[PDB]
């Protein structure tokens, strides 16, 4: 068979990856521009939203060193991929967990509708980057809204998880904080509610 | 905004470490139990942020300066970033950090005894160019103890991060300086169940890149997912 | 007062380096054009100092403490001093002397722009004790460009002076890192042309002698001149 | 044939020897008990002599990062091997040349006869190693005094050099020093009026 | 790298280990003096204790030909090795679980406190070591006792474990047996509460 | 003018003949006793000629037509120069100069017996091309004798001189031909002591660059010191 | 480590070296454009200048048969590279030695000062390469003038040089020939005055 070269090998973010990407975290000066959690500004089109989460272990202990990346479509269903501070919102951003609480904090705009590459529309979701120490090779998910039930019936991509139950592993289930629009997301790396994980 | 217009070669699984290295301790709570779920790659999965227009500082990847002058042996890691096809991935973003020439982090968390060094911070960025290079100046690292066995160290390494075209190629690794005795010894880097693989991790000293009578250069080239067009798709 | 009553192997001087080995410049005119003269050995050859009585400071073998924490690598170079016969050399005089972290010496002629180390001198001493065995703590040097071929670099190395029971037995030499890259491109190195004496000057990491969350270990056995005793003279 | 283990092959003491053997020169702080220039205290018997010299490089120029060690018996030609600073006189020294000047100092005395192996006694000597940068492995050689002829002309050691002519290089020049008798003894490494260099 | 003789790989103890280490228990006939499970004798100084507990599988089912092996201080804090049936007081015994009920038990007292190598105290502990068949490598664990609540919250070792419930095993919990003061301390192989194993 | 943006990779001078190789007696007096002294690349160094506008005549290339028909078996001589990293040069002055099919120089110097070709001359140059291309016509030099040891003769060769983009990379050296016999036996040939490097001196018979019914060639590409850009100078 | 591919080696030009680069010396009918002697036309700014020099070898014999290449600034310290006959000045110029005589001339224009990478001033020099059979690999060397003794005493590539006295190899000796003002640069390739020779 044909072989091509071989992609550079995976290894662990480390505990420590927070001086790389996450300054703030690692208690270090940041530098001019940092690409953090804030997607969306205020004057940005669609509904605001505050999602926020905690990981946890096999144990079903908090995962205290995680760091996550995202990547979503603005209101309109749009890919902004043209990062830039200055936008009114950017489709990718970062996020870690709290040392102490263990929770991370995402501020943004709930997703409009993609399609598949055979033309039929996902339910509005967010992609998620887990890293952390202790995983080798980063965990791909996606965040999914109880409040749009209809359309997650119909996700192409929901739809390809066999057991039902395992489904519900990705829907964020909507609450509110300080009378805004939250939206609460467990990862479960291992065990019992075990996140599904994606490969593509 | 971003299309649909590219597909990435799948990822081999056995040239990566697997999720669950039980030598690597921290690995056995933090891995999946379930098979990953495979999905047809789509838009979501073909597009990436594109950090051409971030803003970078002047010193961004000088070790050196962006933090007097950090004591250790001055190095430039320079390289490549090219896809599985061969093709440059130009304007990409690598992200480095590492530990200074004692083995010390400078993090909240990082106990270990050996000091920190006043004019060193540890972090880089550099968008790769048209050509799909890169370049850092810094301090060659130290091997660094960790509660794994009861006296494990870490090889000398500098984590690294690479964006790619899109969030398909998105990786997390590690640079190994070649020769160095410890790499064998490391149940981080024996997570790669192929020799051959742990090989892709180590860079090369490289004396025709160096600044005589200054700094020495070490050569790490890296390779992301190969990305091609779509076909009687 | 000392007595003659040794003999020490003659020397392999194709073991050794020769005087002039062209490639390291300044042996050109720093070595003799006429052939040594061998002579018998007497007692003027066969005796030496015994600093058994030389007051030695609590930290004159403690890098990390004789001159805050120095910067860099935290090893302790350890072995054992024997002769030919595989006899040990008790009660001998082991000096070294190295660069820091960054390949920069504390010495007025040191002008390499790497800085020095506020809290590092780079000068050990230790007596073997009755089994010959010797150590030293200490900062793995680093590597450091001179002015030889316009662009060398010296490996990563440590200065070592042993005196052996003798001054026919005196030695000075250099301690080299198990898988330097830059070892086999050293002109220094290369002034011994046997590759296997060469393996006898690189030093072995040592996990077994490690202190665990602390520094690692090298060990380094030196071999001097085999002492025999005198027979039908 | 036999083979026993290889001994530790030589190599260069570099440019830099003085901060591990001469740390007054290297401008650097000394330790409580240092191995130095002054074999004897004043106090000593015998013919108290200052010795000096000069080290030379195939060009003829100045060698300024030589360092030297000495080892000689005492006044009564008995060698003194227990090394202590408490003593009056040391069998062994060390010295280096100036970086500026390019000269070194001893302060000793004058050796006493010691017999070869042999019984035969030799003229009264100074064994000198030299080290340096650009020397793999240090060059051995003897000073004799121009004073001692009658002992110089039976020496069995002298008396090994092929060419009479080459036995001169070991003669050390007798001079006066501040009304102190001095010896100056120069070491041509290489060329025109080589010094004679020994394999034992 | 320095490679020395490599140890003697451990094999399971296996079912009969007993005939071997715990004759009585294999119902054979014991030698005139066996190392067991009484470490204190009646007029030891120290507070006299019993230790009791069971062994549980990966399934929650009694491990019944287990061994153990346990160290610790007198009341002073002092290691005892010069093993002795003489001696009041041993710091080594023997026990093993009963075919049976599955128990095992311990006479003893409760050790004083001992620095670690950095001077650092250690809360009152008992080494454990585990053997028996499908245990291919003895298992070390410490017994920790409830009542030491205070010491046990600065211990350099308990400390060493990262997450707060796992220390939670290593804690034996007092009773009474007969009106005699008495620790339960079950061993969790595997599992819902397993406990905590230690390397050195 | 000239700027000062290039580093030129350093020659291995262990690579390249040395100065003194005894078994080519005219060495021996004149190459230098004293080691060579290693200076920084400057302006002066790393700048040199662009004979972009030099005035070519027609047939300078072309060693048939440039001095009746020569008589002797008719070649093409062809190939690349390259750098260091596998980059073109483009226009570079390659020039060269041979003896006749007979061994013979038209070179007032030279008194051997095999005759002068009336039609012959022996001198080329060629600017190369964009892609670093250069080719020449002309006669398969004989060997000749020459007063080094009592029989010694030079293989067939050809005399060849490439300018690059400085001075630092300037280079004179001679192409011999595939299967000659007498390449082994020469003093000259052997001043270089790597067989390796032998290998890159000789020119490979390239029936695909031949013409059908008039001439044969050879192809011999040329490799100059790799030119980088500065970087954190 | 990182391999490039090798460097052509290098060959000796050989005795016929004029056939080649110096077709007048060849006693050869020439091409109508050659690369000579005369880097600069009578109408060329700057201090016109005569440079002759002999070339020795080891013996203190005459090198008959030498091909040298230079390379300078023009009067401003300005290199040009844009080789054309046309030029007022070329920054390169070719000689060879006479096969009688066994000298070679120049006529140029002294250059001007140029910084090194450093921005420090050099003193004016000419960069000369020496050729001729023998001669393995090209010599490199520099040409300096007395008459900057000033500039000279602080030139940093003279300065390299360690010995004072092989720095005056370098240093061409001023002089008049028909009223014009020359400069003479001999080249001893080795022995007693050896010219100092560069690797870069
Ligand atoms: O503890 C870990 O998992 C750990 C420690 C240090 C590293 O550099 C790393 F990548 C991982
Ligand atoms: O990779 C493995 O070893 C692996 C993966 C999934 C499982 O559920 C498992 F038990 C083992
Ligand atoms: O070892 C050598 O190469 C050597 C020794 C002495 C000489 O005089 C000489 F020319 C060469
Ligand atoms: O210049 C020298 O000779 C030199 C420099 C540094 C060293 O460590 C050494 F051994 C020699
Ligand atoms: O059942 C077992 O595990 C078993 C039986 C017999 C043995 O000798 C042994 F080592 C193990
Ligand atoms: O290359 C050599 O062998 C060489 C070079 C310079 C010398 O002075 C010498 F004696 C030998
Ligand atoms: O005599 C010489 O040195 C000589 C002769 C012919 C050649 O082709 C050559 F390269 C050298
Ligand atoms: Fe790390
Ligand atoms: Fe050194
Ligand atoms: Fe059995
Ligand atoms: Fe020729």
């Amino acid at each position: 068979p044909i072989e091509l070269l071989p992609e550079t090998p995976s290894q662990t973010a480390g505990p420590y990856v927070h001086i790389g990407l996450a300054l703030e975290a690692a208690g270090n000066p940041t530098r001019d521009q940092e690409i953090w959690n804030r997607l969306a500004k205020p004057d940005a089109p669609g509904e605001h939203i505050l999602l926020l989460g905690q990981v946890y272990d096999g144990n079903g202990h908090l995962v205290r060193d995680s760091f996550l990346e995202v990547w979503q479509a603005d209101a309109n269903g749009e890919y902004q991929d043209a990062y830039n501070l200055e936008n009114a919102f950017n489709s990718f951003g970062r996020t870690a967990t709290t040392f102490d609480a263990g929770e991370w904090t995402l501020h943004t705009v709930k997703p409009g509708v993609v399609n598949n590459a055979a033309g039929v529309p996902m339910a509005p979701h967010i992609n998620i980057s887990l890293f952390a120490r202790g995983i080798n090779i980063h965990l791909h998910t996606r965040l999914y809204f109880d409040d749009e039930a209809q359309a997650n019936a119909k996700c192409p991509v929901l739809n390809l998880i066999e057991q039902p139950q395992r489904r519900e592993t990705l829907i964020a289930k909507r609450c509110e904080v300080d009378g805004k629009t939250a939206y609460r997301f467990d990862i479960r790396i291992q065990g019992e509610g075990e996140t599904v994980f994606f490969d593509f | 905004p971003a299309q649909d217009n590219s597909r990435f070669v799948i990822r081999d699984r056995n040239w990566h470490p697997k999720a669950l290295t039980p030598d690597y301790k921290t690995s056995i709570a933090r891995s999946p139990r379930q098979a990953l779920v495979s999905i047809p790659q789509s838009i979501s999965e073909t597009t990436g942020p594109n950090f051409s227009h971030l803003g970078f500082g002047a010193h961004d990847h000088d070790l050196l300066l962006n933090f007097g002058l950090p004591i250790g042996e001055r190095i430039i890691v320079a390289g490549r970033v090219v896809d599985q096809y061969g093709k440059p991935v130009p304007n990409t973003l690598v992200e480095m950090w590492q530990a200074n020439a004692g083995g010390r982090y400078r993090h909240k968390n990082d106990r270990y005894l050996a000091p920190l060094d006043p004019n060193f911070g540890g972090v880089g960025r550099c968008l790769t160019d048209s050509d799909g290079y890169y370049s850092f100046r810094t301090i060659k690292p130290g091997p660094y103890p960790w509660r794994n066995g009861p006296n494990d160290w870490r090889p000398a390494h500098i984590h690294f991060g690479i964006s790619g075209p899109s969030i398909a190629t998105k990786l997390i690794t590690q640079l190994y300086f070649e020769g160095d005795p410890l790499i064998p010894m490391c149940p981080i880097v024996k997570s790669i169940a192929n020799p051959e693989a742990v090989q892709q991790l180590i860079a090369k000293l490289d004396m025709n890149n160096a600044n005589p009578m200054d700094c020495l250069a070490y050569r790490f080239d890296i390779v992301l997912r190969g990305q091609r067009k779509t076909h009687f798709e």
